[PDB]
């Protein structure tokens, strides 16, 4: 044994591609279409909930994942990849912020530290990418509300709106008609339901969509009182009948 | 292609064929055999005369584990060796920290997970043997047959190397014609048997036959080597047989 | 085993030359153009953003341009996230010389460490080299206002003017035409803009396509102010110098 | 750690490795060493494809180990980094054990023992560089002249020249320098040392570095007109 | 591609057997033992009249009593003198002795196999090595990258090897003086050579009893070249 | 044609190596299947003993992980308790660390997180398994959860695993169609094994002896697999109906 | 509080003549104010015709005289069965005493 | 072909290519010949040198008082191996005051030298020895094999046309077993036996190498004088 | 380093004629408190080797692994385990001095005194010790802790030299043994009156007696004693 792959497993073919990266965004290609879309007084993240199987419970598969109370990130491309990148965003928050600061990371360097381990899955000795590219929304006091999407070669841009995945080209230019800067969230929020709408085959309802918003705190959600400074989560997911109520007045 | 130049790569048809190749080494091997029985195990062995020159008795091929598990191989005999090795360090710790001996099914899985080790990573080979094992712990007699796979079951009877149809199909006999049991005495004698019928297809070369057992009346659970008398009276008794 | 599928990242071609080094180079050549113009009395640089959509958030975006400490930035040409890794370093290079010598870090010490390590992704560790150029500007009391390139090689070179990425051999000679040792900042601001302008592959320029950056003087008495422009402040040098 | 063997022996018994390493040297610009009496000149090329340099910061060709030895080379620029560095922490090593600055001799014998060792070590490519190590000896005003290469043999030189067209300049010193009767004076030497130059260089511009050094830790650059006058001086003697 | 250390179906080491045909491509070295002394020599082989000959350095000092010459990668032997000088010098010390020359060679041996994926390669050089001890008088062996050692009467080594081993084939005997043996090999050398042979690009060794191991001066050889030409011009 | 042979990309962003694993997985040619009742989830796999020469006893694909939660494999025995072993060694460390007995969907969680490493690291090959995890939780119940050589996992209402997992998987769709209910709606496990066995005959279309099934039962509290007898019984309680 | 070290009592005597040399020593073992033994021997023939002892903690003695016959054999296979001269020894020993220079050999030793 | 270009690879037919190429270059070795009565054991072995000025390369060597061995193929691999020998003999002596049955000392070797046949990076040992001994049981005769297959012995040889000395220790057996008491008779049925691997050369002074071992007779090797007596 | 606990008292041993007697009583004492009183303190090897271990009990048991671990390993791979290649006396006991003393070497001690008694292969009379600190030393008689300053004296009045053993019988070597454990009793307060005793003879084998009792004490005298 001993691990004895030492080298790169992505490395520069003679036109200056790096074909391991190249094939990774090709996975993301594949993968379901997911989107986020900024609005004045918050973000809203959306994607479908494609079930493999009627027998599996999709609401036990969180595509949309809490990483710090104020931000929140969904995915398209491989779903297992997403998962483990989920736990090390989570602890590096914590490790590399929290333990030393004693309060979350704003949203740029959460995703600048998510970056930094897809980076480096693209040049460390014996793996591959992964498969994902993730849209990471959220909150902070200094920079407001913020949505940015990381790729697999560790590269991020901020956008005020984007899509991912399979019907991306699409869903960007819905956006791109759509999307002014005096949309409140509301209105982000039927927008994205309207985009989703697209590229979604079947069934189109509460179940088989997962939305979540960053928006106002959230006292009730803190699950304690007393005190005043703490005002709690930003990131919140709606309910399959929070989804349906909306769904109606579409 | 190249599937199978590499040990832990799946093929298309899911198979691991450095591991099939494995087989292929065991099955040129010489034929071992166990057979369990009423209170106890037998393992016996086909050793190739090769030259005059061997020293017979001398070059024994079955070997014990703590004092009361035995172990029989066909292949590559190395390879065997090394698994032994590792199954003597395996029975040690256990009896190191939990103070009994270890039990047959215990020590079958702390083997069959160091072989299945060995099909995880292009960095080591598969091992070249198919091991049959066993002996008495607390809850009785117990069997086993371990594959370069790593896949083992519990047996009743068994059989390796390059007379294993031949020996099966004797082994099938016994099961059939003895549904209620068989004393560890009989099985030492049918062991002899069956070896000189699996010698057959060996039949270039002379041979020396090697059996040894425990059973709980018979070595009051220990492994021990058949010698002497005993051999002797098994041989004659295989003899008469094959005319 | 494992050695089948090494490429071997770190070896000479039979005519001695680093392959990933070179094919490095080659993707290198297709990222956004930048230049650094360096004056008497300041640094400029600008960079153009690759294709960009009217969705992209430019004025909380920094692809580009960046600060190493409050006297050196570096513009970039390659894969960012890469640059990234290697700008943290250089970072933590500066502060650890501050520490030590309670003095700024003169750039080409800062310069050579960062090209340092580029050179060992080239000669062990089995590992691809980084995708990436830079262009260094900054300001010490040694050698005054400096600029540097650095390539995946990890050889660095000194400048008065000088791009990286995209269209550098039509860039060049643009430079090497109108640029005069006697320059002024406000010279070279024009200088880079419309040299960006004539070798851009977009249709025209504009300030949403564009990265800018000034190292001066230009800060009540003998002290020196790094300036990234704001997107207004790009639309701005953009109409004063005639180009929209 | 990453360990492949990438220098081997082929069929024939060369190492392709070592060779393709050479191969790099003859790529670079053009170094050229000549001792005199009582000196040793270092005179470099450099490539005219590149105005708009900054010549006050850029890494200049010759470097100092010590005060009283000087390193050149031709191949790669950032390899050569690596054997200056360790180069000049070995001088300073030397000086704190031994309490003597290191020979010019003991000093190459470091480098080429470095390049040699990046021959045969697991996961390492040999260097793409030569050198021309030169200097005087602690307390001696005899001049000193090495050369090193990627294979790590290394020996001394009368007067000697690496990288490209160095066939043209070897030339050049093989029928122009005397071992009778070396270089007598400064002067004199560095005109030998700039000639052999321009059998190859292009312009006589800021393409020529030349670098003097003299006994008892004297070195000197020698600045673009200085180097100008030798140049003027030699074609006047040219057309005749 | 291949390992380093992989068998041939004939079951040789393909990199040992490489490094062996890039000794023969090294500058010849000769070595003869005799009853009052063993004398190495060897081809310096300059590649330019510019390169000043002798800082080219191919016989070697490891102890008073122990000398070596070498052919092939040069550049390779550095490493193994440092450990044969070491190895020397820490016997001296553990035990208050010369150390034999064969163990000597046994040491230096050692290293040779020490190559995988350790060092990444074998050697690419050759070693003589001449010595003398109490026990086994003088002696002359042949240290190759194979990590075998030979002991020789007489030996060759280098691109004219098997010429002047089939030369040394006739000349030999027990009892050749050490003055015989010098001229032995300078006139062998200059039958191999391809430049003409002279102080400047050939050097000669010796190690005796009484004074140790001492390279010959350039004078001192110069000598003993004049004094052969005599010789054979005198039937 | 490297990237067929190792966990990297292919140029469509497929891993074959897993896809070749997923093949692995049906190479023991049995199917299993998985059901939740009000107070249990049962989990019923096909036995098959082909040799005379082997000890059935020891012949099994169900695997007690803790006293909670069971495991049922599809796929070759060697990587089945390589799994096995893991859980086991991770379950009893989670207990160890966090104080409480490790819930059925975070050891899926666990065991999933180990498959996605190997797709991702070259030098670990993926396992040829698919591990069914059951228990009844004491937060949410009678659970379902299960892994694949991708390192993907969902939690079930039912679920189906092996070559004829489809005719199984639907049969169970129809069934829950009708019933408009996310369980077995039944108070006894022995009437839920029998429904499991019941509705495995009538998607397979083979029939059953008391040798040819292998049966695990979930409770609150503990896991058990049945002997032939109380299979035997099982089976008599069909028939008779 | 563990002492690692104890006394044996015991004493040797070594003297050199012109073409000969002695080494005795008495046979008595000790702790304290017992007798462990009368007769446990003290001087040992270690080969090449060299004679050791090694006096005061018995159990440093008996490891050291053990590892020296031990240098005795490897001196002969790393060096073609050369005899192992007295000087030879006794620098030999020197190292193998000052291995455990911060941890010694409680022992004084005579060759 | 495809398979052979490491030792962790097995070929379609379950052949190891690397280790059968390991066992090729003993049968390019030097013949070196074994065999034992109850009373001795003997090694016969002949040296080969490189030319006429060259030594005889020394094929015996000595593990401890009772034990040693004789080699076939790559001498630097007979000295590692030997060398853990001697070690495994000395652990013996100094932990559990035993001498080291020759039995276990076979056991060792096989061990030592599998490890090399199954990881990655390694090679396997190219050298084959013949081991003699004499302990608490008697005289033993062992041949290894870098495969690390050994096998206990009454006589065998190893190398370049071992097979004629093969056959005639076969035909020998009843009586060379029996030499009992009498050393000198049964290096004479040793010197005996390699002669049927001789062409072209014969056995001279500086050619031959014998070693004996038994009940009276510490591990001794003769060589040059010693063995003219035999010729 | 440590402190011993749970501690057992003296081990005695002789030679004699044609073989070697080893003793032990049965108590396993905690400090001043005689906590335990059914501890077996003689160990068989084989049936040609007794171990006789005194000191702290814990490391008793330890070492009494280690023998066990010895056998078993000693009977791989060897078909002469119970004949020419079994387990001698003089083997057992440099296992255990090496032990014993690289223990001591690093500073962690197993605190024990310990007799191997037993016959060798020749019929040879086997008898020495050692203890924590890795001494070692043989001699007719041997005994640990109390016994060395009582038992020995009385011992060494039977065998007082290595010729008086041809001419001393089993019975009055056992005579002699059980005579100074009953003296042992009288004067050691960490002894015990239970005892167990090893006979190991080169024609006879291994006699090992058990549950024996310090018998025949006088006492009587106490009563005529009055005051101070
Ligand atoms: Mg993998």
């Amino acid at each position: 044994m001993t691990d004895r792959y030492s080298f790169s497993l992505t490395t520069f073919s003679p036109s200056g591609k790096l074909g391991q990266i190249d094939y990774a965004l090709t996975a993301v290609k594949q993968g379901v279409t997911s989107l986020g879309i900024k609005a004045t007084n918050g973000v809203v993240i959306a994607t479908e909930k494609k079930s493999s199987s009627p027998l599996a419970m999709s609401e036990t598969l969180s595509k949309v994942s809490l990483l710090t109370p104020d931000i929140g990130a969904v995915y398209s491309g491989m779903g297992p990849d997403y998962r483990v990148l989920v736990d090390k965003s989570r602890k590096v928050a914590h490790t590399s912020y929290k333990r030393i600061y004693g309060e979350y990371p704003p949203t740029k360097l959460l995703v600048s530290e998510v970056a930094k381990i897809m980076q480096e899955a693209t040049q460390s000795g014996g793996v591959r990418p992964f498969g994902v590219s993730l849209l990471i929304a959220g909150h902070d006091e200094f920079n407001g509300f913020s949505l940015y999407q990381v790729d697999p070669s560790g590269s991020y841009f901020p956008w005020k709106a984007t899509a991912i995945g399979k019907g991306s080209v699409a869903a960007k230019t819905f956006l791109e008609k759509r999307w002014n800067d005096e949309l409140e969230l509301e209105d982000a929020i039927h927008i994205a339901l309207l985009t989703l709408k697209e590229s979604v085959e079947g069934e189109f309802n509460g179940d088989t969509i997962e939305l979540a918003i960053i928006g106002d705190e959230n006292p009730d959600l803190l699950g304690y009182t007393g005190i005043p400074t703490d005002k709690g989560p930003r990131f919140r997911k709606l309910t399959s009948q929070e989804i349906n109520d909306r769904l109606e007045a579409l | 292609t190249g599937y199978d130049l590499s040990n832990s790569v799946f093929s298309p048809d899911g198979r691991n064929f450095q591991v099939e190749y494995a087989v292929k080494a065991v099955e040129n091997g010489t034929t071992s055999i166990g057979i369990k029985c009423n209170d106890g195990v037998v393992f016996a062995v086909e050793k190739l005369i090769t030259s005059k020159l061997l020293v017979p008795q001398k070059n024994v091929k079955i070997q014990v584990v703590d004092r009361h598990i035995g172990c029989v191989y066909s292949g590559l005999i190395p390879d065997g060796r090394h698994l032994v090795n590792r199954g003597r360090e395996e029975a040690a710790s256990f009896k190191k920290l939990y103070k009994t001996p270890i039990p047959i099914p215990a020590f079958a899985d702390r083997l069959g997970q160091y072989v299945q080790a060995h099909t995880l990573y292009n960095s080591v080979r598969p091992f070249g043997v198919s091991t049959i094992f066993g002996g008495v712990d607390k809850n009785g007699a117990h069997l086993y047959m371990l594959e370069p796979s790593g896949s083992y079951w519990g047996y009743k009877g068994a059989a390796t190397g390059k007379g294993r149809q031949s020996a099966k199909a004797e082994l099938e006999k016994l099961v059939d014609h003895h549904p209620e049991g068989l004393s560890a005495r009989e099985a030492v004698k049918q062991a002899a048997k069956i070896i000189y019928l699996a010698h057959e297809d060996n039949k270039e070369k002379d041979f020396e036959l090697e059996i040894s057992w425990c059973s709980l009346s018979e070595t009051n659970g220990l492994h021990k080597f058949v010698k002497g008398d005993l051999l002797q009276e098994a041989i004659d008794f295989a003899q008469k047989e094959i005319n | 085993g494992s050695r089948r599928y090494d490429s071997r990242t770190t070896i000479f071609s039979p005519e001695g030359r680093l392959y990933q080094v070179e094919y490095a180079l080659e993707s290198i050549s297709h990222a956004g153009t930048a230049i650094g113009i360096m004056a008497s009395d300041g640094i400029v640089l600008a960079a153009e953003r690759k294709v960009t959509s009217t969705l992209l958030e430019q004025d909380t975006s920094t692809e580009k341009l960046y600060k190493l400490n409050d006297k050196i930035a570096v513009a970039v040409a390659g894969l960012t996230a890469d640059a990234e890794i290697l700008i943290n370093t250089a970072r933590i290079h500066a502060q650890n010389y501050l520490k030590t010598y309670n003095e700024d870090i003169p750039v080409e010490i800062l310069v050579r460490r960062l090209s340092d390590i580029k050179q060992g992704y080239t000669q062990h560790g089995g590992l691809r080299p980084f995708g990436v150029s830079f262009i260094y500007a900054g300001y010490d009391d040694r050698y005054g206002y400096q600029l540097y390139t650095s390539n995946p090689s990890g050889n660095y070179t000194g400048w008065k003017a000088i791009s990286v990425g995209a269209n550098t051999s039509a860039a060049q000679t643009l430079l090497q035409m109108d640029y005069k040792d006697d320059m002024k900042v406000d010279d070279a601001i024009e200088l880079a803009l419309k040299t960006l302008s004539k070798t851009t592959d977009s249709s025209a320029l504009t300030y949403d396509r564009l990265e800018f950056a000034t190292i001066r003087k230009g800060a009540n008495d003998g002290e020196v102010y790094q300036k990234i422009f704001k997107p207004q402040e790009i639309k701005d040098i953009l109409v004063k110098t005639g180009i929209t | 750690g990453y360990d492949r063997a990438l220098s081997i022996f082929s069929p024939d018994g060369h190492i392709f490795q070592v060779e393709y390493a050479l191969e790099a040297v003859k790529r670079g610009t053009c170094a050229v060493g000549v001792k005199g009496k009582n000196c040793v000149v270092l005179g470099c090329e450099r490539r005219s494809t590149l105005k708009l340099q900054d010549t006050r910061i850029t890494p200049s060709k010759v470097s100092k180990i010590d005060s009283h030895v000087v390193l050149s080379f031709s191949g790669l620029n950032a390899d050569s980094r690596i054997l200056i560095e360790k180069a000049r922490v070995e001088a300073q090593s030397h000086r704190l054990t031994l309490e003597d600055p290191v020979t010019v001799e003991y000093l190459t014998r470091y480098v080429a023992g470095v390049q040699q060792r990046y021959t045969q070590s697991g996961g390492v490519r040999p260097f793409g560089v030569s050198t021309l190590i030169a200097g005087f000896d602690p307390r001696d005003d005899e001049p000193k002249l090495y050369q090193t290469e990627p294979s790590g043999i290394y020996s001394s030189w009368s007067a000697q020249t690496i990288g490209r067209n160095s066939k043209t300049v070897r030339e050049f010193l093989e029928k122009n320098y005397d071992r009778k009767e070396p270089p007598a004076t400064v002067e004199e030497c560095v005109k030998l040392t700039v000639r052999s130059l321009l059998e190859v260089v292009q312009t006589g511009a800021k393409n020529i570095e030349i670098t003097v050094v003299k006994p008892d830790s004297d070195i000197v650059a020698l600045s673009s007109e200085e180097i100008n006058q030798y140049v003027t001086q030699i074609e006047q003697e040219k057309q005749e | 591609d291949r390992g380093v250390s992989t068998f041939s179906p004939e079951g040789r080491l393909f990199q040992v057997e490489y490094s062996l045909e890039a000794i023969k491509l090294g500058s010849t070295a000769i070595g003869i033992a005799t009853k009052e002394g063993v004398v190495l020599g060897v081809e310096k082989r300059a590649t330019s009249p510019l390169l000043e000959s002798d800082s080219i350095e191919k016989i070697v000092e490891i102890d008073r009593h122990i000398g070596c010459a070498m052919s092939g990668l040069t550049a390779d032997a550095r490493s193994m003198i440092e450990h044969a000088r070491t190895a020397a010098v820490t016997h001296n010390l553990y035990y208050d002795e010369d150390i034999n020359v064969e163990s000597l060679t046994q040491s230096v041996c050692d290293l040779a196999l020490r190559f995988g994926e350790l060092m990444s390669r074998p050697f690419g050089v050759a070693l003589l090595i001449a010595g003398h001890d109490a026990d086994d008088g003088y002696q002359l062996f042949h240290a190759e990258p194979s990590g075998t050692f030979y002991r020789y009467n007489a030996k060759a080594i280098g691109s004219g090897s098997e010429g002047a081993q089939a030369e040394l084939l006739n000349e030999w005997h027990s009892s050749l003086t050490l003055k015989e043996a010098e001229l032995l090999v300078l006139k062998i050398l200059k039958q191999v050579m391809e430049e003409k042979l002279d102080e400047n690009n050939a050097q000669l060794s010796c190690i005796t009893k009484q004074d140790g191991f001492k390279i010959y001066d350039n004078e001192k050889t110069a000598e003993l070249i004049k004094e052969l030409k005599e010789k054979e011009a005198a039937e | 044609g490297y990237d067929r042979h190792i966990t990297i990309f292919s140029p469509e962003g497929r891993l074959y190596q897993v896809e070749y694993a997923f093949k692995a997985t049906n190479q023991t040619n049995i199917n299993s299947l998985a059901v939740r009742g009000k107070d249990c989830t049962v989990v019923i796999s096909q036995k098959k003993v082909p040799d005379k020469l082997l000890d059935p006893t020891t012949v099994s694909y169900i695997f007690c992980i803790s006293r909670t939660i069971g495991m049922v494999v599809n796929g070759p025995i060697p990587d089945a308790r390589n799994a096995a072993l893991r859980a086991k060694a991770e379950a009893a460390e989670f207990r160890y660390k966090y104080g409480y007995d490790m819930p059925c969907d975070v050891l899926a969680k666990r065991m999933a997180n180990l498959s996605q490493i190997y797709t991702q690291r070259a030098y670990m090959r993926p396992l040829g398994v698919i591990l069914t995890f059951v228990s009844v939780d004491e937060e949410l119940g009678p659970s379902i959860y299960k892994t694949d050589p991708a390192g993907y996992y969902v939690g079930y209402k039912a679920t189906a695993t092996g070559p004829k997992q489809q005719e199984i998987t639907t049969n169970l769709e129809n069934h829950f169609k009708k019933s408009k209910i996310d369980h077995i709606n039944e108070e006894s496990w022995e009437k839920v094994v029998e429904f499991a066995i019941t509705h495995m005959i009538d998607a397979l279309g083979t029939e059953f002896s008391k040798n040819d099934l292998e049966v695990g039962v979930a409770t609150k509290d503990k896991f058990f697999t049945l002997s032939a007898e109380n299979i035997e019984e099982r089976l008599v309680a069909i028939a008779e109906q | 509080q563990f002492n690692p070290y104890g006394d044996n009592g015991g004493t040797i005597l070594g003297i050199a003549g012109e073409d000969f040399a002695v080494l005795a020593g008495d046979t008595r073992n000790i702790t304290d104010y017992s007798i462990n033994s009368r007769y446990e021997p003290k001087v040992f023939d270690c080969g090449d015709n060299i004679v050791m002892s090694a006096n005061g903690f018995a159990a440093d003695g008996d490891a050291l005289v053990k590892r020296f016959k031990n240098s005795v054999k490897w001196y002969h296979f790393d060096h073609n069965d050369k005899k192992l001269s007295i000087n030879s020894a006794a620098r030999n020993i020197q190292h193998l005493l000052y291995g455990k220079r911060f941890f010694p050999y409680y022992v004084h030793t005579i060759i | 072909n495809n398979y052979d270009g490491d030792t962790v690879t097995f070929s379609p037919t379950g052949r190891l290519f690397q280790v059968e190429y390991a066992l090729e270059a003993i049968k390019q070795g030097s013949v070196t010949v074994g065999l034992r009565s109850n009373t001795h054991a003997v090694l016969v072995a002949l040296k080969r040198n490189a030319d006429e000025l060259s030594s005889y390369q020394k094929k015996i060597i000595k593990c401890d008082e009772h034990m040693g061995l004789s080699l076939a193929g790559l001498a630097p691999d007979a000295r590692v191996l030997s060398n853990y020998l001697r070690q495994q003999c000395n652990y013996s002596s100094l932990v559990f005051n035993r001498k080291l049955a020759v039995e276990r000392a076979g056991h060792l070797l096989c061990d030592k030298a599998q490890k090399n046949t199954q990881s990655y990076g390694g090679r396997p040992y190219g050298v084959g020895l013949l081991i003699i001994g004499y302990d608490k049981s008697g005289a033993h005769l062992l041949e290894f094999q870098p495969s690390g297959n050994v096998t206990e012995l009454y006589g065998t040889a190893i190398g370049a046309r071992s097979q004629g000395a093969k056959t005639y220790l076969e035909r020998t057996l009843d009586t060379f077993i029996k030499i009992d008491g009498n050393p000198d008779e049964l290096i004479k049925a040793g010197v005996e036996a390699i002669s049927q691997s001789l062409r072209d050369e014969s056995l001279t002074v500086d050619n031959l190498s014998i070693a004996i071992v038994g009940k009276d007779t510490p591990f001794t090797i003769y060589d040059g004088e010693a063995v003219a007596k035999y010729i | 380093t440590q402190q011993p606990i749970v501690t057992g008292t003296s081990v005695i041993s002789m030679k004699y004629d044609n073989g070697v007697i080893i003793a032990a009583d049965n108590l396993g004492s905690y400090g001043s408190l005689l906590r335990f009183n059914g501890v077996e303190r003689l160990i068989p090897v084989g049936d040609n080797t007794v171990v006789g271990i005194s000191g702290d009990i814990s490391d008793m048991q330890h070492i009494e692994r280690l023998l066990k671990d010895l056998v078993t390993e000693n009977a791989y791979d060897n078909p002469l385990a119970d004949a020419e290649e079994a387990l001698e006396p003089s083997y057992i006991f440099e296992y255990l001095a090496t032990v014993m003393y690289q223990r001591r070497s690093k500073m962690n001690p197993l605190w024990n005194a310990i007799i191997v008694a037993g016959v060798q292969s020749n019929g040879d009379q086997f008898l020495r010790y050692v203890n924590l600190l890795g001494v070692t030393y043989s001699s007719p008689t041997l005994a640990t802790g109390f016994g060395a300053h009582m038992a020995n004296p009385l011992l060494r009045k039977v065998v007082d030299r290595e010729s008086d053993i041809p001419k001393t019988t089993v019975q009055v070597a056992e005579e002699a043994i059980v005579n100074a454990m009953r003296v042992l009793y009288y004067r050691d307060a960490r002894s015990s009156r239970n005892f167990s005793l090893a006979i190991i003879d080169k024609n006879t084998g291994l006699t090992f007696k058990k549950n024996l009792q310090v018998e025949n004490m006088k006492w009587d005298f106490a009563k005529d004693i009055k005051g101070y």
